[PDB]
């Protein structure tokens, strides 16, 4: 019954979403910061823009690809049924 | 001895039973009621396994394997060498993690702190109880539970495993699982954040919550927040010993075939069946 | 040729060292506030004796 | 803390203490050995 | 007892009351459906002669046993 | 979404602050309640506004009247609910005896 | 991963194996001591971690003495998240 | 006679016993980090960090959530202490760090720390009354005074929650004895 | 030898007493309850005669 | 003899003796419950001569 | 804290009261050896 | 000598030397009664010349 | 030597000496009682020409 | 060579120095102690040509 | 070259060199006292011609 | 700390329970020995 | 912080103990090589 801090009740929001403070080069800050409700009762609001530079770019190039091929070789082995992709897919 | 500020903190008043009777402290320790009765339980139950060391083949500390009864035995108290001592053992355990629990709700009151910690410690004799008490109950004898003894514990782990063919099959313990290496990463980056702004490269001032709260929504996308990251810490933490305590209460009670045939109802879902 | 001694155990006794080693810093770092402690025979340390409470500079205006 | 005539005192029953709880236990081994000697 | 109306506010009391009734009449429906005897959906066409019974006693042969010798 | 003030009983249909014609006991002490609130919370708004005033801070001037604006729309509101009852209570014969506002 | 402890003749004999369990199992009781702890204090303003390790409230003293008096030893607001970090390192 | 506590007698491991009333010199759960740095904290930009949420033009509350100005305030013996006047917030995670309550009965007004405040039903629904269980509404009157109205030092904040800490002790002789 | 309760708190010497008598005390009951010759419980009417006795292997 | 209710208040012992015995008197119980000789529950109407004898 | 006859007045309840129950216990054991000795 | 106890706060080494001296007695008295030849319970009874003897090195 | 006790204080290093000469006597013991010809418990009686000796390279 | 106590405090080296010496000393004997030749608390006794010798190279 | 002192402080390096030399050190010792043709310990006592040699043949 | 004098005084009783250690531990090793050579 | 001239004192004492040490450890291996050389 004593206020147990694990839900907050009354959240404030600023109508700026802070942004990044400093050395935007050979990369920039991709999006703008937005609020979300309920991360903002879990914890903090401000759903983010991001980071990447060079290394993040190629990183998702290169892991969308690794993903890429491990999905459609999964696909191909029920032979590209796609009911049997979703229903077989943890096997 | 006492840390440079504690004295002015070591107040009378806080107990849950004996008042004043107990309300001191010996060295470090805050002792209370709850701290006599943990000592007790904690001597005559560590007596009881020397004991049980004593009387079994080896003094190696990693075999001492204090076992519980035959299966025969049902919800008796067996023989004592032929595992009523590990019946004791366990009344002993359970009150030496009781007590230790309401010792630290004396022990909150008394700063003035809220009780999330006897709480969350609550989960982990929560699984204890479900291992030992709950699960052989619910199996109609003491001898489902784990032998005390350090490598024969992980022998019971491994044969209760395979008794359901493919143990990861289970679906609470896939979930649980997730929970402990999901806590395990969050630790590592709350642990790393606070510190990397407390011990910034040299020169450098001493970081901020905004820079904490930057570079955090650059990982995951979003901010937690100082509140939300310990909020998330604690359900991760807690959550995981919760879903073990589920896993294990229904392998046996409830489910008794191999884990992999329980994915049947995903693979007979009328869409597709 | 040696038939007792195996690479597991010189790395387990390889990483007991450090373990050790590990657990004396940490206790080092945390004696950085409340330390020494006060008792009625004077000031006490404990073991290991504590690192020196930090002093921390200030972002210096913002 | 203690003055040393404090000190003194204490040494005292110490000592006392110490050896009388050493005669003690000699006795018991004098016993044990008498019943079942280990050499 | 009709002052139970004092007790309480009346709307919540009917939202508590149907959600009793209605979980309710769901148990007794799935344990009914579970049974032999009332598996209405398969067998509700049979007559209430020919609608399965509980054994009053199993037999046996005494070589056989439904479980596996144990320790 | 939930509203404020019923929360969780709005999805079973209890929802007291909709605008009310009828007699209802409920609406009746939801409004009595709300009344209370926002005549406070307009005392707040307006004393806001007169301590950014004192500091002549022009920006926060301007936020805390709209503010207070804001603050006197929502208890017209209230007081439109409060007549509305008020008018009702006085045919309706099970109705209290105390006026509404 | 199963096939894999078959092969090898039962991985749990593997001592760092053991290890490894130790710290994923003491990371979980660590998140949740401290997680616990923190919000705990948290209505004293133990949260701002970064503000009370710069400049010690209440809320750290309070988080020191409730582990010193239940177990005898205690850490920082600041160290707490070194053992945080070894913990959770050294499983991997 | 200024020290605020002595032994309850003379072992090693023996508690203290406050002089006076706890609550206001700071023994106990009443105690604060008397040390603590009497300045306020700093937001990135070195901005005051926590301020008054009518000095900053930039925040508001969330469409969904319950505005508290207005609200009465329950204290722990069930009497309305006051109505909650104005939100304090936190600038680097916005955040309200503190309610400013009216007092019902003087001319002051406190602050109130959020983590002393539960809503009704968990806030599920009411919505409409705060509950402060820590302090009975008389001991509302002798909260610490913040020395300016728009800022709060480290110190400040230590002596205002360290006074709604020692409530749960101190309040009522009650609070103190053990349950059996 | 007064002097203890001095140095000490009486209140809670005797706290320690009587837990370590009763811990002792639990210990040793359950001990020669672990045992065959002191299993009183089950075999506490036999004679000394009848009581077990416990040897090495004959060793031929 | 009676100061020891000076050092001990009475009503803060008396709850602490009534856990411990209403706890040795379960823990006595449920081990002669349980022996073989002592088991009456399911062997009390047998008689003294005909009640188990551990022997071995 | 409890003045000296009130903690007169207790004791006497006090040793009533043990020694009633363990005269009691001992008429239980009277009962249980007559049904079944243990030696 | 006594200036030891100048050194050390007495009331401290007693309960250092009690802790230390309670752990010994029974490690030494639990490892003989883990022994085959002092498992004094079940065998105490036995004569010196009966009570067992661990094996000896065979002669060649 | 003794400037050796100004450099480290003689109550904290008498405290650590203490505590290294117990673990180290508990250690030689404990490798001693787990051995062949040094478990004493057991053998202690038996002639040295009788206690256990480990195995010599065979002859050629 | 003495400047090295100015850019080291001679209190940290010498217990990191005895810390250093005492694990090396147990490494050494510990590892003697688990081979063959040397398993001295086993086979000590044994005489020089007697003790265990590891396998030559092989011959055929 | 003595610029590298101005570079780095000395006694930082010197921790790391003392390191790098007592791990490199204990790596060889290790590896040299599993191996057949240099575990010492057992088998140092043999004489290079009877000391053990790897596999030769490519074939034949 | 010590005063230099504290220091000399103490380090001779050190000596003297050191020798006295290593004397008893002397005899004890020449009662082992005599019972039972390890080389 | 030690004066160069305490640096100095200190050094001679480290020196001496350790080949003092050395010293001791060379009859060690005196000793066990006379028992059982291990080349
Ligand atoms: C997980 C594994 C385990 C658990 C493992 C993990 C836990 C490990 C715990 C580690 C030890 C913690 C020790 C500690 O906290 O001490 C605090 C104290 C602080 O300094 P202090 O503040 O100055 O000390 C207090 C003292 O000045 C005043 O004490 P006080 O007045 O408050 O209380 C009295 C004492 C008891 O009195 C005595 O001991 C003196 C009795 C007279 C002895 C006369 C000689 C007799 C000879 C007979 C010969 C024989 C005749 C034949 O303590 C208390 O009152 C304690 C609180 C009440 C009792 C608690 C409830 C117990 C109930 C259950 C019964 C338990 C029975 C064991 O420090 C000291 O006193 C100095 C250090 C003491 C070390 C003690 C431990 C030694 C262990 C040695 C291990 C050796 C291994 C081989
Ligand atoms: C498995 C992987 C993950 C495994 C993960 C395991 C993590 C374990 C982390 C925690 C272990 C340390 C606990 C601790 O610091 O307690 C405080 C105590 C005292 O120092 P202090 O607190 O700074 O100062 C207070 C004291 O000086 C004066 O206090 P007071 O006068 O009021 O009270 C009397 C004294 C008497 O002293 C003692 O009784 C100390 C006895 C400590 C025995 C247990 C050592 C366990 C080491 C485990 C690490 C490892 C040892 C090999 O003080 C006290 O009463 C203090 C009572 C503290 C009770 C702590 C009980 C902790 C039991 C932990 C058992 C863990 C079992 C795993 O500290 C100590 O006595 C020394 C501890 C030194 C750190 C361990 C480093 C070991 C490195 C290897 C050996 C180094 C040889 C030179
Ligand atoms: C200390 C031990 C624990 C730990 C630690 C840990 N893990 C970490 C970290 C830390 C400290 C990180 O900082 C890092 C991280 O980023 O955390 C958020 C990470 C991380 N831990 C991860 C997972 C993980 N950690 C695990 C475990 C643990 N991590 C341990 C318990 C596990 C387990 C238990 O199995 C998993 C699965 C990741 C979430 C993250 C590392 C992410 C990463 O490397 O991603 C690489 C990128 C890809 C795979 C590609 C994704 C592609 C998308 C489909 C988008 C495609 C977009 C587009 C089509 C292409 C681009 C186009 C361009 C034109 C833009
Ligand atoms: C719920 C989430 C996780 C969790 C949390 C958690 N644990 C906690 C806490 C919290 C929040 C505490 O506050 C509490 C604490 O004080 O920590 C310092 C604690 C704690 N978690 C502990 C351990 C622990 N937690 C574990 C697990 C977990 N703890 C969960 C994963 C494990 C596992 C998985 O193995 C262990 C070993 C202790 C350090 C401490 C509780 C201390 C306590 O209860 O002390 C009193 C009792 C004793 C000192 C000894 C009792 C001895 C018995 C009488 C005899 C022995 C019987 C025993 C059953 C034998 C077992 C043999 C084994 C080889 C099988
Ligand atoms: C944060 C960092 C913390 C690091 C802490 C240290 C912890 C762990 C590192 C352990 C490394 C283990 C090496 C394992 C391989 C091994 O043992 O293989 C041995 C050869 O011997 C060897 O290799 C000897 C190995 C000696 C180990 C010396 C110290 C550790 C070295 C690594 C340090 C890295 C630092 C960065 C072969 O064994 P076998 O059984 O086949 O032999 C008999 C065949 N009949
Ligand atoms: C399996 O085999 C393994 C185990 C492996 C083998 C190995 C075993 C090993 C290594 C064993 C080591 C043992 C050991 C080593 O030294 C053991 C050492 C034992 C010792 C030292 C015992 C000392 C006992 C002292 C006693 C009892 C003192 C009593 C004092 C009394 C009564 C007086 C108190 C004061 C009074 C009354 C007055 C106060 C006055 C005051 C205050 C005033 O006047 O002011
Ligand atoms: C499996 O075999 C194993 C288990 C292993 C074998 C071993 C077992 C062991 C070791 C057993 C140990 C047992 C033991 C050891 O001591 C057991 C000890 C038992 C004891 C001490 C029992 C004491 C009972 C006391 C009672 C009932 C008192 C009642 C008092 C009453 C009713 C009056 C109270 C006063 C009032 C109301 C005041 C009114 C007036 C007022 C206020 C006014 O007038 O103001
Ligand atoms: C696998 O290998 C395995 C099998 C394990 C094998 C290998 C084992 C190994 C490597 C062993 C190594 C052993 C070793 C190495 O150094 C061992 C070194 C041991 C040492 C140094 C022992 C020293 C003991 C000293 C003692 C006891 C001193 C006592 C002093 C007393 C009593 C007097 C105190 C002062 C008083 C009373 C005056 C107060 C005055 C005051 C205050 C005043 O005047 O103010
Ligand atoms: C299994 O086999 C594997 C392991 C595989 C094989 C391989 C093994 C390997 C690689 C081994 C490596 C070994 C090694 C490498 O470096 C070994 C190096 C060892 C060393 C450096 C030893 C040094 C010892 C020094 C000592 C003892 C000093 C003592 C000093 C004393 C006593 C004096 C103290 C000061 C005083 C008294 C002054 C007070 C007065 C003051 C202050 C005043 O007056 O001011
Ligand atoms: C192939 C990809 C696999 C990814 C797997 C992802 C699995 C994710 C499953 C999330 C399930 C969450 O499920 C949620 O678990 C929490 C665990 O605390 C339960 O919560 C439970 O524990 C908490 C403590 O933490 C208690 O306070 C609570 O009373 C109890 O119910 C919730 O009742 C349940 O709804
Ligand atoms: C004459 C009919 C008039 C319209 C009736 C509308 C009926 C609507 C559905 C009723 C049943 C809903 O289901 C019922 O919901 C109530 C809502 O409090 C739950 O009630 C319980 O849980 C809720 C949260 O879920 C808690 O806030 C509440 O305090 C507790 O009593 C019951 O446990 C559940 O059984
Ligand atoms: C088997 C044991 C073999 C010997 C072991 C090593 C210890 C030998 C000690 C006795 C021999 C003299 O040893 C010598 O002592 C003197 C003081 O007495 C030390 O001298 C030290 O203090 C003196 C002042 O007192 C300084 O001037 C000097 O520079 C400093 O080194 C020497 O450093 C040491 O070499
Ligand atoms: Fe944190």
């Amino acid at each position: 019954l004593e206020y147990q801090n694990l839900f907050t009740r009354v959240q404030v929001r600023t109508v700026p979403e802070p942004g990044i403070p400093i050395d935007e080069s050979t990369g920039t800050r991709y999006g703008t910061g937005t609020f979300s409700y309920l991360a903002g009762k879990f914890g903090d609001a401000q759903i983010g823009p991001i980071y990447l530079g060079w290394a993040g770019v190629l990183s998702l190039i290169f892991g969308f690809i690794a993903i890429e091929i491990i999905g459609l070789n999964m696909w191909a082995s029920v032979g590209w049924d796609p009911v049997e992709f979703i229903r077989q897919l943890p096997w | 001895a006492m840390l440079s500020f504690e004295k002015k903190y070591r107040v009378r008043g806080g107990t849950l039973i004996g008042g004043d009777l107990f309300d001191f402290w010996f060295g470090p320790f805050y002792v209370g009621f709850f701290g006599v009765t943990t000592i007790f339980f904690v001597t005559l139950g560590t007596l009881l396994c020397v004991w049980g060391a004593a009387m079994g083949p080896t003094w190696n500390l990693w075999q001492i394997n204090i076992a519980p009864p035959d299966l025969k035995y049902g919800l008796g108290l067996a023989p004592l060498r032929e595992g009523g001592l590990w019946q004791i053992i366990t009344l002993c355990a359970l009150g030496a993690f009781g007590s230790w629990a309401l010792r630290q709700a004396e022990i909150a009151r008394k700063l003035g702190m809220g009780m999330h910690i006897p709480w969350a410690y609550g989960g982990a004799i929560l699984a204890y109880t479900t291992l030992v008490v709950i699960r052989p109950f619910l199996l109609g004898a003491w001898g489902h539970g784990f032998p005390y003894g350090i490598f024969s514990h992980l022998d019971w782990v491994s044969n209760v495993g395979y008794q359901y063919l493919h143990f990861h099959y289970n679906p609470a313990h896939m979930i649980a699982v997730t929970f402990f290496f999901t806590n395990c990463l969050a630790l590592a980056m709350h642990g790393s954040l606070i510190l990397s702004v407390t011990n910034p490269p040299k020169g450098t001032p001493t970081g901020t919550s905004e820079q904490e709260n930057v570079f955090f929504r650059d990982l995951l996308g979003y901010s937690i927040g100082a509140i939300g990251i310990h909020r998330l810490g604690l359900f991760l933490a807690v959550g995981a010993a919760v879903w073990s305590a589920i896993c294990i209460v229904i392998s046996g009670p409830f489910w008794t075939q191999g884990w992999p045939e329980w994915w049947n109802w995903w693979l007979n879902l009328p869409i597709w069946k | 040729m040696m038939e007792y001694i195996d690479g597991a155990q010189i790395a387990l006794y390889a990483f007991w060292l450090f373990f050790f080693g590990l657990i004396i810093y940490l206790r080092r770092e945390d004696k950085r506030e409340g330390y020494p402690l006060e008792s009625p025979q004077g000031p006490r340390d404990g073991w290991p004796k504590g690192a020196p409470k930090k002093t921390y500079v200030h972002r210096d205006h913002g | 803390g203690m003055t040393e005539e404090e000190a003194r005192r204490f040494h005292g029953y110490m000592v006392t203490g110490t050896l009388g709880y050493v005669v003690v236990a000699s006795v018991a081994h004098f016993l044990a050995w008498s019943w079942r000697p280990w050499f | 007892m009709h002052r139970i109306w004092l007790m309480y506010d009346p709307r919540r009391v009917m939202v508590a009351l149907v959600g009793f009734l209605a979980v309710l009449a769901l148990v007794i429906h799935f344990v009914l459906l579970s049974s032999q005897r009332y598996s209405w959906i398969e067998n509700g066409t049979l007559g209430a002669d020919q609608a399965p019974v509980g054994a009053s006693a199993p037999a046996a042969a005494a070589e056989m046993s439904p479980l596996p010798p144990g320790r | 979404s939930v509203p404020v003030n019923d929360g969780i009983w709005a999805w079973y249909g209890i929802d007291d602050d909709r605008p009310m014609a009828a007699w209802s006991r409920f609406h009746a002490t939801r409004c009595v309640e709300q009344l209370a609130i926002n005549r406070a919370r307009v005392g707040a708004a307006e004393w806001a506004l007169a301590d950014v005033q004192a500091r002549g801070i022009v920006p926060c001037i301007a936020k805390a009247a709209a503010h207070l604006a804001r603050a006197r729309a929502e208890l017209a509101d209230w007081e439109a609910q409060g007549h509305r009852l008020e008018a009702a209570r006085k045919v309706t014969p099970g109705a209290w005896t105390t006026p509404v506002i | 991963t199963s096939a894999f402890s078959i092969r090898y003749g039962n991985l749990y004999y593997n001592p760092f194996h053991a290890l490894s369990i130790a710290f994923l199992y003491g990371s979980a009781v660590l998140f949740a001591m401290h997680g616990a702890t923190i919000l705990a204090v948290a209505r004293m303003g133990g949260e701002r971690e970064i503000e009370q390790i710069t400049d010690r409230g209440t809320a750290a003293e309070r988080s020191m003495l409730f582990w010193r008096w239940c177990m005898g030893f205690n850490a920082t607001m600041e160290s707490i998240h070194r053992w945080a970090w070894w913990f959770a390192v050294l499983t991997t | 006679s200024d020290v605020k506590f002595v032994p309850a007698d003379n072992y090693n491991g023996s508690p203290i016993i406050p002089t006076g009333n706890p609550m206001i010199d700071g023994v106990g759960p009443a105690s604060w980090a008397e040390d603590r740095r009497d300045e306020p904290d700093l937001t990135y930009h070195g901005s005051h960090k926590i301020v008054p949420m009518r000095l900053d033009p930039t925040f508001s509350i969330a469409k969904g959530d319950p505005d508290p100005r207005g609200l009465p305030v329950i204290a722990a013996d069930k009497q309305v202490a006051g109505t909650v006047v104005e939100l304090w917030v936190n600038r680097s995670e916005p955040q309200v760090s503190y309610y400013e309550v009216q007092l019902a009965s003087g001319e002051r007004r406190v602050l109130l720390p959020t983590g002393y405040v539960q809503w009704p039903n968990f806030g599920l629904w009411g919505n409409d009354k705060l509950l402060v269980k820590s302090i009975t509404a008389a001991q509302f009157a002798n909260v610490p005074a913040t020395k300016r109205d728009d800022q709060i030092t480290l110190l400040e904040e230590d002596k205002i929650c360290a006074y709604y800490a020692g409530g749960h002790m101190y309040a009522f002789a009650e609070r103190s004895q053990p349950i059996i």
